[PDB]
RNA sequence: GCGUACGGCCAUACUACCGGGAAUACACCUGAACCCGUUCGAUUUCAGAAGUUAAGCCUGGUCAGGCCCAGUUAGUACUGAGGUGGGCGACCACUUGGGAACACUGGGUGCUGUACGCUU
RNA sequence: AUUGCUCAGGCAGAACAGAAAUCUCCCAGGGAGGAGAAGGCCAAAGGUGCUGCUGAUGCUGCGACUCUCAGUACGAGUCCGAAACGUG
RNA sequence: GUGAAUGGGUGCGGACAGGCAUGCUUCUUUGCCACGACAGGAGGCUGUGUAACAGCAGUUCUCCCCGUCUUCUGAGCAUGUU
RNA sequence: GCGCGGAUAGCUCAGUCGGUAGAGCAGGGGAUUCAUAAUCCCCGUGUCCUUGGUUCGAUUCCGAGUCCGCGCACCA
């Protein structure tokens, strides 16, 4: 595209949402990050400082460093045939606590409370499988399904 | 004379010949870059670390602290147990 | 010739609305972000703020901890619960603001357990008291929150601030916004600050209005006269209220402080 | 009794119209010779130092540059405002015309010579014309003017051209032209 | 949905629940200590059953 | 059933118009000796409590504008994979999956946390 | 940096004065401004007045990084530690 | 103002998971004394086995409550236990 | 198609790197002359092709289209 700036091809990318402008609220600042935490690197255009590069826009990393106003995150980046562990120093306005492990932690806490108290059935999370045979009394009478006559008007309404 | 310069044609094939992996995934990452206060505090903490034998006897003492109460109450409960068992019989 | 309506359906559709408490004219969100944003190295270590707000007939001070659910309030103190300590009239004064700040400081230090350790100053001077730390728990540290009020040299916001500073809370502060301070030279006048803390200005004005113009003294200051207050007992009234507060901070009824 | 209650509501005391302010304005278009004397005469009328207004856009048709001081004015409020308003309306013989009133109720009028206003010495500064703009209010109008917990005045409390005209009729006992 | 509004709301609810977790974490820690005590008891009961049946 | 202080989410909360508001309040409100600030005690600061819910605030209404929700548009548009399918093409149909949007219809018009009170 | 204020434009009004001088009120999500190309961003403000300042090279042969990328440099930029300062 | 299909990042556990107790720190916190002092009551309780919960075992037992003494900040790194 | 220059009162030329404009001739009035020309005293005459940031203002700043002229267009 014959201009590779730090914010090239980011008209739609770094645009806020419809009726979503304004600097971030206090829920963004009252969040708490610890080393090892998983975080979505999601740039906030209302804050022009500490921004990550556009190449870490939807990347989930893990926290390795916590500074006063910013946080260090380790994000994997496929270069061409490798993966490199990029280190970003991104302020906490451009990062969110990732729920990527929320279901897993819910399930683990469930199974551990099961095996600690003796109640529950220890989720194993199989897929949605085939069903069994039913006899299905089912008063309802079937509706005649079939093709219908073609009407040029009802197709090309005007 | 005039060439056909840029192309990304065989690049995924070359890049996928061998598995696309991270070189060191289990390896630790250096402490360089970590915040200076946290590095200094790790150093000083480890300096102050007690030894495993001192820690073992510390934990032993902590366990022995509330022992006169615990053993007494437990033996009282154990004494009252057979009455409970004989009452549960009558059910 | 009509006016091209500007509050269109498209105007209303594309219009984004301010925050609720900003529409209410109540929250300064820039100062809020700057004050409450805690260093990410202090994982869930809140910043306690002395939020001080004022109305026409009352002065509220609160130790506040901002959380995502809401703000958690520790040891509030209002300038209408001074009567149970013996400050019956002249509430919302500079004297009343100092009194309610001192009440808040005593209350928070009790709730925390630092009341008998950090006492601050009991005979209210006008000078600088910075809460000196001791061997064990450091003094409670809170940060001033003025909100939408205007800061001026001699405001009741800073009367409350001086109240809590003397009560023992380690609020960072300079004297640059106190009645004694002279911006030109850069120096305080502890005597004029003390006189304003004990309402020497109000008492002197009332003595002046009794000397001359003995009709404005009943136009204004009518309930000063309705109560048993007199120009000359105001200062020791506020002194006794300070003593009573420091005696029983967490008092809610008159049976605690009086009838003894 | 709906009618009784609503008549008493609109006959509340807090609905008495006052004079929020009176603005004395002298736009000369010049930059210091006549402008200093305009400032002096307006500070003799009012009792406070005036404020000097500069030109927005250089207009080579009115001989005004940008940032060049071209006018002077003063905002009086209260006792001297009522007095000076009475003086101006006396100059105009307490008659006024309906067009002089705004859609929001505020009104105005300009006079050509100020000596009649009770100013003694003419030639030290010179006859100066000026604009008296009177802005009305009721007690309660500061809800839009303050900063914390500010709202905006309700339609019942806002003053209109009709009641502004009738108030200027009753007080000052005057006339309003078509 | 997948709206920015929906995603931001889900994140705000996540942060709310993390806050409530940290708010009731002491009580939870007491409960979990008692639960580990009961797990100790269960393990030792199983051990006694095995040693008596052998 | 509510008030105030601080909030979180930031219109089901906004905008306009028409009404009602018990208590605590909040608010308008009164003055300028001081602290302080102004061209103007308007804002602001200080000091008060004579009056008023008139406005602010709260609350009720509106097939109001907006916003939100559900239906519906619609298995329509689009589309991954497939064919020695059709067609001169333009493009279309089929097989196997995924599957909207505007519009239209109708309904709704903040929830709530901490503290201090009112209502008792 | 504190702090106060709110912009484009518009209705209405005021001697000369008019389309356009200055003043007043209401409306105005930004249709202004932020040096410049375009894009993004921003309203008790990353706008602007006043004022105070010099943090316009964070002491070093001083760090980890990011864009570029060969994961080289220059450059540009983010994040830190602590001396000394500005403003509050 | 909406927004697919196809896509991209991350996560999906040990038999290293998860829980529990304790230590250290010049870092953080108001959060130290304290690796301290004191301490009552109720109880067919707890576990394995069961929809018949019968039966069987007793381990510093269960609850008020991980109590009170103003009441005990986190983080990082370790020591043990399961 | 390429590169460049130019459009300013009736004619010809200045002013073209932002605070409204000139020179000569011309045209209109008066005078000298018997009368015209020369000569003397005066006067008006230009939205600076047309279109946009316009720094507060543009002939004078950039940006397109018109109108006029110039040069280049080779080995083919």
């Amino acid at each position: 595209p014959h201009s590779w700036g730090k914010k090239a091809r980011t008209r739609d990318l770094f645009s806020k949402g419809f009726r979503c402008h304004g600097r971030p609220s206090l829920s963004t600042y009252l969040a708490v990050f610890k080393i090892g935490d998983y975080v979505d690197v999601v740039t906030d255009p209302s804050v022009q400082k500490g921004q990550p590069s556009k190449v870490f826009q939807g990347k989930t990393g893990t926290v390795w460093n916590v500074t006063p106003r910013a946080v260090g995150v380790l994000v994997n980046k496929r270069v061409r045939g490798r993966i490199v562990r990029k280190k970003i120093s991104v302020r906490t306005e451009h990062v969110r606590k990732s729920r990527c492990q929320q279901d897993f932690k819910e399930r683990v806490r469930h199974n551990e409370l099961v095996k600690r108290t003796g109640v529950g059935k220890k989720i194993k999370r199989q897929p949605v499988g085939p069903r069994e045979g039913q006899l299905l009394k089912l008063r309802k009478k079937p509706i005649p399904l079939g093709a219908k006559k073609f009407v040029f008007s009802e197709v090309y309404n005007f | 004379a005039k060439s056909k310069n840029h192309t990304n044609h065989n690049q995924n094939y070359k890049d996928h010949r061998h598995p696309i992996r991270l070189k060191g995934r289990r390896n630790q990452i250096s402490s360089k870059g970590l915040e200076q206060k946290l590095k200094k505090n790790r150093k000083k903490s480890r300096k102050g670390f007690l030894t495993p034998d001192v820690q073992k006897e510390i934990r032993e003492k902590r366990s022995k602290k509330g022992e006169a109460r615990r053993l007494k109450s437990y033996e009282k409960f154990k004494a009252k147990l057979p009455i409970w068992k004989a009452k549960h019989k009558a059910a | 010739m009509f006016v091209k309506i500007v509050k269109n359906r498209s105007y209303f559709s594309r219009l984004q609305i301010k925050y609720r408490r900003r529409r209410e004219g109540k929250t300064n969100y820039r100062k809020r972000r700057l004050l409450v944003a805690q260093d990410k190295n202090k994982y869930n270590t809140p910043k306690h703020r002395l939020c001080v707000r004022m109305s026409n007939k009352d002065i509220t001070a609160q130790i506040i901890i901002a959380k995502i659910q809401g703000d958690v309030v520790l040891a509030a103190a209002y300038a209408h619960e001074l009567p149970i300590h013996g400050a019956v009239v002249g509430l919302t004064n500079f004297a009343g603001a100092y009194a309610t700040g001192l009440l808040l400081a005593r209350r928070i230090l009790t709730k925390l357990g630092l009341a008998d350790k950090y006492v601050g100053v009991a005979e209210a001077n006008g000078e600088e008291y910075h809460v000196e730390a001791q061997e064990g728990r450091r003094p409670f540290k809170a940060f001033m929150d003025t909100g939408l009020a205007r800061v001026t040299t001699g405001a009741r916001i800073f009367a409350v601030l001086k109240g809590v500073v003397d009560g023992g809370v380690n609020v960072p502060h300079s004297m640059k916004r106190f009645p004694g301070y002279n911006r030109d030279k850069g120096e305080m006048d502890s005597e004029t600050l003390r006189e304003r803390i004990f309402a020497g200005h109000v008492a002197e004005y009332q003595k002046m209005l009794i000397r001359e113009e003995p009709e404005k003294y009943q136009e204004v200051y009518s309930q000063y006269i309705a109560k048993g207050v007199k120009p000359g007992e105001v200062e020791d009234m506020w002194a006794n209220c300070h003593a009573s507060i420091r005696a029983n901070p967490m008092a809610k009824l008159l049976s605690e402080t009086f009838e003894v | 009794n709906k009618a009784s209650k609503r008549l008493k509501k609109l006959q509340n005391p807090m609905r008495e119209i006052r004079v929020a302010k009176l603005i004395i304005n002298i736009c000369v278009g010049e930059s210091g010779d006549r402008l200093t004397r305009a400032a002096k005469v307006v500070e003799q009328l009012t009792g406070q130092t005036p404020v000097l207004s500069k030109a927005r856009l250089t207009i080579r048709s009115f001989n005004i540059r940008r940032n060049e001081k071209i006018a002077v004015h003063c905002t009086v409020r209260g006792q001297k405002a009522e007095e000076l308003l009475e003086r101006g309306l006396k100059v105009k013989e307490f008659e006024l015309k309906k067009k002089n009133f705004s859609k929001n109720g505020n009104f105005g009028f300009g006079i050509n010579e100020h000596i009649d206003l009770g100013i003694k010495y003419d030639p030290n500064t010179g006859i100066y014309g000026m604009d008296f703009y009177v802005v009305l209010e009721r007690r309660g109008f500061r809800v839009a003017r303050k900063k914390r917990k500010s709202g905006k005045v309700g339609k019942a409390h806002k003053i209109t051209k009709k009641e502004s005209i009738k108030w200027f009729i009753e007080k000052f006992d005057g006339i309003v032209t078509d | 949905n997948n709206c920015f509004r929906r995603v931001y709301h889900s994140n705000w609810e996540y942060l709310l629940s993390l806050e409530k977790e940290a708010d009731a974490e002491p009580k939870q820690k007491a409960l979990r200590y008692k639960q580990e005590k009961k797990q100790q008891f269960r393990e030792k009961g199983l051990k006694l059953a095995a040693a008596k049946t052998a």
